[PDB]
């Protein structure tokens, strides 16, 4: 229930809803066993099926209010210190791989994104 | 138009069982329930750029 409300957010162009979802995001950190924070956190970030990141799914959907999902989002990987591995990250499954976000932002004509 | 008109009269004679084989399209999700039966053409354009919105599967590939 949190991984999907989070894909729904992005995708509509929920600014409000996606700030309130990240906080409990870093809420569930702490109240826990807390063993590897940078591999769970990555985890609950992507699907497993495809390889498909919480970035790729903001630029195919192109909002009016898709400026400020990347500055967040981008703004949210840094104090975690998963930077390196959300920006890089790609697909797994035999069609597509390869595919990283910088890939889908150029396709879309997103300059200033870029 | 006489080529056409051969294709439609051999249309009108095969059995019921045969028609239902030799069907055109696949059933196809548009909207929130709704099926329509629609059949899929592929073309390539170069003089027209822009930002793709409105679509369908977000995964480009043939599926399966």
């Amino acid at each position: 229930r949190l991984k999907k409300r989070i894909f729904a957010a992005v995708s509509e162009g929920c600014v409000e809803e996606l700030r309130e979802l990240l906080q409990d995001l870093q809420d569930l950190c702490r109240r826990r066993r807390g063993l590897d924070v940078p591999d769970f956190l990555m985890h609950k970030l992507t699907a497993s099926d495809t390889g498909k990141t919480c970035l790729m799914k903001a630029l195919l959907n192109i909002n009016p209010n898709t400026k400020e999902i990347v500055r967040i989002l981008l703004a949210f990987a840094e104090e975690n210190d998963i930077l390196d591995r959300f920006i890089n990250a790609e697909y797994t499954e035999e069609a597509y791989e390869g595919q990283t976000a910088l890939n889908i932002a150029i396709e879309r004509r997103q300059g200033d994104i870029t | 138009l006489q080529r056409a008109r051969t294709i439609l009269e051999f249309e009108k004679m095969l059995p019921e069982w045969l028609r239902s084989r030799f069907r055109m399209g696949e059933l196809c999700k548009v909207a929130d329930e709704d099926f329509r039966l629609c059949l899929r053409i592929n073309e390539v354009k170069w003089t027209e750029w822009k930002t793709h919105v409105s679509f369908l599967n977000e995964d480009p590939g043939p599926i399966r």
